[PDB]
RNA sequence: ACUCUGGUUUCUCUUCAGAUCGCAUAAAUCUUUCGCCUUUUACUAAAGAUUUCCGUGGAGAGGAACAACUCUGAGUCUUAACCCAAUUUUUUGAGGCCUUGCUUUGGCAAGGCUA
């Protein structure tokens, strides 16, 4: 019943603000809904030919799609009233889910591209000159030396961070069964192809 | 200085954007100049000419279409040299204007029923329907027939290109048929024979 | 805040810091952490990220930094010594590099924020280059280190490898851009911070060793910090650090002592909050209440790290030990930015940074009021003290010692110390500080220089901002109601004031033009212009880039022009410049101020130019650094040099005007070399005035350019795309439709995301980001910046080309269509006859 | 240095030199160092090299320029100042200068001022321009133009330049620009016979909360009230300046006597019982006034006894029956009725009459067509004044000097003003830019809307 | 390791609700624009303003249950084996004498003498 998504980059120009802008612009997102024209039914829809609208001065490279007019509304159309600015971008959540629980929680799986250490590449960085004067006291140790690096709950707990709202929070308030739409996240996504 | 000559300018909204008059700076200025010149030579006390009730259309390098509304017909002339690849005679309401001296076709008048005449016919149908409480079916249909042929025999060629009029004729015909049906019985028939 | 006011008077305890980096790298979140440190009543919400600097509603709705926000706070260091930090939160989006440039001018050092999961992104490299070229101290703050733990799940050794790789790449970039050896950045030197602004993690080696010292004791944290990095393994047997690993599985000192504890702290909370978390907190000395252990995992991580790491002292140590104070950094600042230089009497006076002396305040940013009616200039006080109610002389950008007309006398109103959402109203501000100034709005457009109204006549202005990018995207604007044109013009001047890189100009056809860097930049400009300021409906034309004109071959005819009195004749030809010469001229590699000997030596050595031709250079480009060369090739035996030199200034001015406004369109002329072959000059000085030579010089420049085979040059964007492995094909498909070719697609080390580098035309880049994100389901994000000018395919002057009304033209028809439609929009004639 | 050697003086054409436009560069949209070309009349950027003015000079061969700020003439292609007494007239048109000697005798001279175009005109009778039917603003400004004390106060820029202004205040734009417009109107050497107040209109629009816009006309009385209040407020400085020029000229004092009336259904005995309560007793309120609002009687609803509709006629003293102790005027609010009496206490030196021609009925807004018969040369208000204030006010005779007349329907309103040229008995009707000599008898036959009277 | 601090659950009631009352989402009425139009009752779909309904939070009050069980916070958060001092006080070599100035005298001020 849940969603495989880890961030809201999938809902780019396909979120509540984007649909509000669409409806206010009397424009239809290809996968989005359609509404009747807003109160500005005949505001500038039938604007006649003009020296400012002259198609002879317009250079055509790629047609200005509705997505362009919704992503940058104040730039790509006139009269953007009751228009909501959609969220621009969130950094790509790069969480790597683990299929086999036997593998360590902190692990360099093949999905991660290897890091070139390049120690042979010429690179000189400051060194302490092997000064024997500084010696750590015998009673100092790295923090949490006794505690292990990871437990059996570490991977599952990390996976709970990148989870939908009911499962990313450890405590909440009870809701009546009516208020839980189990399929609301299904039609909020794009309709599958074919 | 602010280029406001385009604000109050009137053009025929009946035609598409690329079909009506294009509102360039030079030609809008020329049209307003022509109207001002014509209005100047008429004394205000004797008569007057209002810009709002007037329509001024130009034809230049920046306007391939000439627009005017004469006797309820909205005509748009388009020379064969401008935007016209070749002539199609399949369209009924297009007049093949022909150069008399050279005996050759040079332009095409695209006819269309004026919106004022549309509104006049619709109001006539509304008046017929309203005065039908005691009117017999024969008199209602006779008034319909008279008004309809008065419209059609006038705009015989211009109705076909006028898609808004075709939908209006059907709507008015269905309205008077519904009037007769509800005069017959209160409940609407599921299907009522045209015979 | 009395201690804050008293701290302003000590220039040694002041840090002017600019936070810079790529888009969404934690700069704003870091400033939020600092404010939360200094303001107990301001606390971030559990789920909604506090954005204290993002005060604009556009920034809040878009979630992207747009304008720089100054923050002045008192931040204690490791030793508890409080300082006064002037922090600029520059936007990270590449389209808003103007705000970064404005911030760098009034700053002495740079804190570069880099995402830990991401590598060194496009804006990171660009801002590194800009900060190095602006002569500022560079310090790195590798942010979002939590990603390597809770998101990438890398082992601590691999996290160290990723951090080391980031540091190495930054060091390589700095070495490539700079020459100074002491610019090496390393956490051992204290130049690098590792931080997680989301979970309030911030530490250097020094601060974390200080944590050890405060916990264990009898440890020299300064000496211990010098061992907590690099391949310096720790030997538990001898309790000493060795460059050789004592055991086979021995870890680095950084991994063992820093990365392992961090991983364990971030792993006992996200997974083991229920059991073994109180034990770990007791082992760390952290105590949390019953109601604080009930928080969700992310607020719990933030609280635990705030308890364990406490205040932000490693960042303060970085900015104190490496970013110079205004007194220390004043001399390079004056040497770089001031026109007169440090040699002048004021230049010597500026280096002292005396709070009492000649007031010279340089403002690079202008912030609007709530209603938008009034603007407050913001800048650094480089000498003297400004006061409220004090009249000032407000120099412009064209102000010189001769004209003295660009300046204007104004009365300084209320003064403020700006901290994002609130401002501390002050009565005076000493030198070396940042101040909000009111009552100075009218004479200030873009940058400005403020001096005392009387007593200072040597005062020149500071050099205007040299932005890292050129605004090439052009949009036309007209009001819906033509009667409201004055309101739109007022809005245009307001947005010109509020945007450093904005350029509002009027074409000969009356079309108002706005120049921008990208889609987001112009979208924000238009949103401002509509909502604030003008408060009227405005129509926007389809965006169109600005072109440049060049010649691909030498002119086949010796073009000539004559003055109206026909007493002067100039013969000139135009040929293309050598490859890379225009770029060198634009990049200020060679200047007009150079003596002729060094210029000739450079041109002969690096370009194989003849000594006679190299020493005959007269002027450069439309402007001082314009990419055009005027060479006096007249034979001395034929034309007298002294007679010719009498009109040298006039012909140079005509050349500059002609290269500014090209023949083909009203566009800049680029990459063209002009040779003066024959120049008949009248002897009487009345007939050889400027009003005669300048139009003749412009006409001969036009004729020489037209006869030489002309071409249109269009701007090309450089695009960096963050996409996974499976989305690279979609990026290729999208770039193919827009005349874009890919130069590099390399995987990011330490991340599964790829980086595709490609060049796209700026006129085919409209909607490119939207198409890329739609076709890849939002998994491919791209940033575009102007890189270079490229010749448009086809022949611009081919009159046989037929342009369709609403159809894209083929490649051979691109140049002709571009020139015709540019001329139509400009309001010029239909085509340019070669005769003119 | 080579002044007086300029050969481009003859190139200057004074016909196209209109300084009524906003001083902004034609390309850079910058108000700083705006240079006005004396050949084409356009404004440009600056004198230096690579400036818009410098490029324009070497492009159209326009070699003469004027600095709109420093009132200096420059030849940018050569970059040398032009100093000559022949061009002093242009600077006077751009920035008129009025001395005390010229101001004092400005009301005692009668000569046709000579304009460059060849059309004669007079100072102070110049008609303003209309921009999208803003005739109300022009009428109000001309009404204030005919006022000598306000004009003299605004003819000297130094009279208000050195006052204290709040840092966030914008009301001062209504003072300096108004003074500039006053100087332009009374310019004896103006190039044209008309003045177009573009900058003044922008100041009015900006200072107002988008009220009284240029595009849409507004009520004359409301605009005049706002203008007077803003002038009083702006000139008040960073303090409460009780005695300003506007206050000393137009502001007077009247006493309001209010007697609350009980509900009509209340019995007479209970009404008398409530008469003991101070709520329904007379209450004295002494409040100063900027103008006097005269309310016309209701227009006739039928025809006369001779089956011919007659234009209503009312004497001036009949609508002046207000503001005295005898007349009691009922105020029907939405809740309760009041009997508000008015008693004049302090006649201002100049009195402003605002006849309420436009009242909104239960469904729409109607205009009262009642015609007021008023002598324009001798009216005495000593009778309306109290016996206590008639001793101090030894002067009560008022002479009409201006009369704003509204004609037509409220929607298609047209504003015209009949100004009185001081020093002559002639009356001038100012309709937009048109100035027409109107006989004194014809003024009283028009629908008077706003009137100004001088004590003298 | 000291002493005082004094709950949780549940059922009602009265009020206040900013806040996603509600990570959910209905209906009715009115006024505008339409769509159907031929009249109710249903409606078409946008906007605006209301009301009702299904629920919710805080605070206050009154009963009941586990009322007896402990918290947290504050309070000073209160102890001896063997080992120690050149930067602030139980190990710290810091003593005395004289000169002359000066204070009403006492003394003070500076310098010199050491061992």
């Amino acid at each position: 019943l849940l969603t495989d998504l880890v961030d809201d980059n999938y809902f780019y120009l396909f979120d509540l603000k984007a649909f509000f802008t669409s409806k206010a612009l009397n424009m239809a997102i290809p996968g989005g809904p359609k509404f009747e024209p807003l109160v500005r039914d005949i505001n500038l829809q039938d604007e006649d030919w003009n020296e400012f609208n002259d198609i002879n001065k317009i250079i055509i490279r790629q047609p200005i799609r509705t997505e362009y007019k919704i992503a940058f509304p104040y730039l790509y159309n006139n009269l953007p009233h009751h228009v909501h600015l959609t969220w621009y971008h969130t950094p790509n959540v790069v969480f790597i889910k683990t299929e086999d629980p036997d593998l360590p929680a902190f692990y360099f799986d093949p999905l991660i591209n290897p890091i070139s250490h390049r120690h042979s590449v010429k690179s000189q960085e400051p060194l302490p000159d092997d000064d024997e004067e500084f010696e750590l006291p015998e009673f100092v140790e790295p923090f949490l030396k006794d505690t292990p690096l990871y437990t059996d709950n570490t991977a599952n707990g990390i996976a709970l961070l990148w989870a939908p709202r009911p499962f990313n929070l450890r405590s909440g308030r009870t809701r009546r069964a009516l208020d839980i739409p189990l399929v609301k996240n299904w039609y909020r996504e794009h309709c599958p192809a074919g | 200085p602010n280029n406001e000559n385009i604000v109050g300018y009137n053009n025929k909204k009946c035609w598409p954007r690329d079909a009506r008059m294009r509102l360039m700076k030079h030609d809008v200025n020329l049209g307003r100049a022509v109207f001002w010149d014509i209005k100047n030579r008429l004394p205000r006390s004797v008569t007057t000419v209002q810009w709002e009730n007037s329509f001024v259309s130009v034809y230049s390098k920046d306007n391939p279409n000439l627009l005017f509304n004469m006797c309820g017909f909205e005509c748009r002339i388009l020379p064969k040299c401008r935007t016209s690849y070749e002539e199609f005679t399949h369209k009924d309401g297009v007049w093949n204007l022909q150069n008399e001296v050279t005996k050759e076709r040079t332009a095409q008048c695209f006819l269309r029923v004026d919106d004022e005449s549309m509104q006049r016919f619709h109001n006539r149908v509304r008046q017929i329907l309203m005065a039908s409480g005691s009117t017999t079916f024969t008199k209602i249909v006779n008034k319909w027939n008279t008004a309809l042929i008065g419209l059609m025999t006038y705009f015989r060629e211009a109705v076909v290109n006028t898609q808004e009029l075709l939908d209006l004729l059907v709507k008015c015909e269905n309205k008077i048929q519904t009037r007769i049906k509800i005069g017959l019985n209160s409940k609407m028939p599921s299907r009522f024979p045209p015979v | 805040m009395d201690f804050l006011a008293d701290l302003m008077d000590n220039s040694e305890l002041i840090r002017n810091v600019t936070l810079c980096g790529h888009l969404h790298h934690g700069k704003t979140c870091f400033v939020d952490c600092l404010i939360e440190q200094t303001h107990p009543e301001i606390r971030k919400r559990y789920d909604q990220d506090l954005c204290y600097t993002d005060i604009l509603f556009t920034e809040q709705e878009r979630g992207v930094g747009i304008k720089s926000t100054p923050v002045t706070v008192v931040l204690p260091d490791t030793k508890g010594k409080s300082y006064l930090f002037n922090i600029m939160d520059t936007p990270g989006h590449v389209n808003f590099s103007d705000e970064v440039t404005a911030g760098l001018r009034i700053s002495d050092g740079v804190v570069l924020f880099i995402d830990a999961a991401e590598g060194v992104m496009l804006n990171t490299e660009r801002l590194i280059k800009h900060a190095v070229q602006e002569r500022l101290a560079v310090t790195v703050c590798i942010n979002k280190i939590d990603r390597l733990i809770l998101e990438l799940k890398l082992p601590p050794t691999d996290a160290y490898y990723k951090l080391r790789h980031i540091v190495d790449e930054v060091n390589g970039l700095i070495s490539m851009y700079s020459t100074d050896e002491n610019l090496i950045l390393s956490p051992l030197l204290g130049n690098v911070c590792f931080s997680s602004s989301q979970y309030s993690i911030c530490f250097t080696l020094g601060s974390f060793a200080k944590i050890y010292a405060d916990t264990f004791g009898d440890i020299n944290y300064q000496e211990f910090a010098k061992r907590l990095w690099g391949d310096i393994y720790f030997n538990p047997k001898t309790r000493k650090f060795t460059k050789k690993a004592p055991t086979s599985s021995s870890q680095r000192s950084f991994v063992e002592f820093i990365l392992e504890p961090l991983y364990k702290i971030l792993a006992q909370v996200v997974g083991d909050v229920d059991t073994s978390l109180p034990r770990t907190l007791d082992e760390l000395g952290i105590h949390l209440t019953k109601e604080e252990l009930k928080l969700n995992i992310r607020p719990l991580l933030r609280l635990v790290c705030k308890k364990f790491f406490g205040e932000f002292t490693g960042f303060v140590d970085m900015c104190v030990q490496h970013i110079p104070s205004p007194k220390v950094g004043a001399k390079p600042k004056i040497e770089h930015t001031y026109t007169g230089g440090v040699d002048s009497d004021l230049g010597e006076a500026m280096s002292d940074c005396d709070p009492d002396g000649p007031l010279m305040c340089h403002t690079t940013k202008m912030y609007s009021t709530d209603d938008g009616v009034q603007f407050h200039a913001f800048g650094r006080v480089l000498s003297g003290t400004i006061h409220a109610g004090q009249p000032v002389k407000v120099l412009g950008e064209n102000y010189t010692l001769e004209d003295e007309e660009d300046s204007q006398i104004c009365t300084v109103g209320r003064l403020w110390i700006s901290v994002a959402r609130y401002h501390i109203e002050v009565n005076r501000v000493p030198a070396g500080n940042w101040v909000l100034i009111e009552g100075v709005d009218q004479p200030i457009v873009k940058t400005a220089t403020i001096t005392e109204p009387r007593g200072n006549e040597e005062a020149q202005i500071f050099r205007p901002l040299k932005f890292n990018t050129t605004s090439v995207i052009k949009i036309a604007v007209e009001p819906v109601n033509p009667s409201e044109l004055p309101k739109m013009l007022d809005g245009l001047r307001k947005v010109n004031k509020s945007y450093p890189s904005l350029t509002t100009k009027v074409e000969e056809s009356g079309e108002h033009v706005i120049l921008g860097t990208g889609e987001l930049y112009l979208d924000c400009v238009m949103h401002d212009l509509r909502k604030m300021y003008s408060e009227i409906d405005i129509k926007v034309a389809d965006p169109v880039v600005t072109f440049c004109e060049t010649v691909v071959e030498t002119s086949s005819l010796k073009c000539f022009a004559e003055t109206p009195n026909k007493k002067n004749k100039i013969t000139m030809i135009a040929e293309p410049l050598e490859k890379g010469l225009a770029e060198d001229i634009e990049n200020e590699v060679v200047q007009i101020t150079w003596n002729r000997k060094k210029l000739g030596e450079f041109f002969q050595t690096k370009y194989d130019w003849d000594l006679l031709a190299a020493r005959s250079i007269w002027a450069f480009g439309p402007d001082a650094t314009g990419p055009n060369i005027l060479v006096d090739d007249t034979l001395p035996s034929e034309v007298d040099k002294a007679l010719l030199g009498s009109v040298k200034d006039s012909i140079v001015q005509g050349f500059q005007w002609g290269t500014r406004e090209g023949p083909l369109c009203d566009e800049l002329i680029r990459n063209v070399k002009f040779k003066i072959l024959d120049a008949v000059v009248a002897q009487e000085p009345l007939h050889r005035g400027g009003g005669q030579i300048i139009p003749t010089a412009r006409r001969v420049v036009y004729s020489a350019f037209l006869m030489a085979t002309p071409r249109l040059m269009e701007p090309y964007y450089f695009v960096e795309v963050q996409a996974p492995a499976d989305c690279v094909s979609a990026v290729y498909t999208v770039l193919a439709r827009r005349r874009g070719h890919v130069t590099q697609d390399a995987p990011i080390p330490g991340s599964p995301l790829y980086t595709i580098k490609a060049f796209i035309p700026a006129i085919d880049s409209f909607g490119f980001e939207t198409d890329l994100r739609t076709h890849t389901q939002g998994q491919a994000f791209s940033l575009s910046v102007f890189h270079h000018w490229q010749i448009v395919p086809g022949d611009p002057l081919d009159k046989s080309i037929v342009i369709r009304p609403l159809e894209p033209q083929p490649a051979p028809h691109l140049a002709r269509e571009f020139m015709i439609k540019t001329r139509r929009r400009k309001g010029l004639s239909e085509d340019v006859s070669i005769s003119k | 240095r080579r002044s007086r050697h300029c050969p481009y003086l003859d190139t200057i054409n004074r016909s196209v030199l209109d300084f009524d436009f906003e001083k902004l560069c034609s390309i850079s949209l910058s108000h700083i160092n705006a240079y006005a070309c004396l050949v084409c009349g356009k404004y440009f950027q600056g004198r230096g090299l690579k400036s818009h003015a410098y490029i324009h000079s070497v492009q159209f061969s326009h070699h003469v320029f004027l600095n709109l700020h420093t009132l200096k003439f420059y030849c940018l292609p050569d970059n040398y100042e032009i100093i000559d007494s022949s061009l002093e007239d242009i600077t006077y048109v751009l920035k008129p200068t009025f001395t005390k000697q010229q101001i004092a005798n400005l009301d005692k001279q009668a000569k046709l001022s000579r304009a460059y175009d060849g059309t004669t005109y007079l100072p102070g009778i110049v008609g303003l321009n209309n921009i999208k039917a803003n005739d109300y603003a022009n009428a109000v400004l001309q009404a204030l133009s005919n006022v000598p004390p306000l004009r003299n106060y605004f003819l000297e820029e130094d009279n208000y330049k050195n006052i204290k202004r709040p840092p966030g205040d914008i009301m001062f734009l209504l003072v300096q620009r108004f003074g500039e417009l006053m100087r332009k109107l009374w310019n004896p050497r103006n190039f044209k016979a008309h003045v177009s107040p573009h900058e003044m209109l922008q100041a009015v629009v900006l200072c107002s909360k988008k009220t009284f816009q240029i595009t849409k006309q507004g009520d004359g009385v409301d605009f005049l009230s706002w203008f007077l209040n803003a002038l009083h407020s702006a000139l008040g400085g960073t303090k409460k300046k009780k005695k300003t020029i506007v206050t000393d000229v137009f502001q007077g004092s009247m006493r309001i006597f209010t007697k609350k009336l009980p509900h009509p259904d209340l019995p007479a005995e209970e009404k008398e019982q409530l008469l003991h309560n101070d709520e329904y007793q007379e209450t004295m309120v002494e409040s100063t006034f900027m103008y006097l609002t005269l309310d016309l009687p209701t227009a006739p609803l039928y025809k006369d006894e001779k089956e011919q509709l007659i234009i209503p006629q009312v004497p001036l003293f009949n609508i002046l029956a207000k503001f005295n102790g005898i007349t009691e005027k009922e105020y029907k609010t939405y809740k309760e009725n009041f009997l508000k009496r008015f008693q004049l206490t302090k006649l201002p030196p100049y009195l402003i009459f605002c006849i309420k021609r436009f009242t909104k009925n239960n469904f729409f807004v109607e205009k009262n067509p009642t015609i007021v018969n008023f002598p324009i040369t001798n009216v005495d208000l000593r009778e309306y004044l109290s016996e206590e204030v008639q001793a101090v006010h030894k002067n009560t005779t008022y002479d009409l000097i201006a009369n704003i007349v509204h004609d037509g329907k409220p929607s298609e309103g047209s504003y015209r003003i009949h100004v009185l040229h001081h020093g002559t008995g002639k009356w001038y009707e100012l309709q937009d830019l048109q100035v027409t000599d109107i006989l004194p008898q014809m003024i009283t036959l028009s629908e008077a809307y706003i009137q100004i009277w001088k004590r003298r």
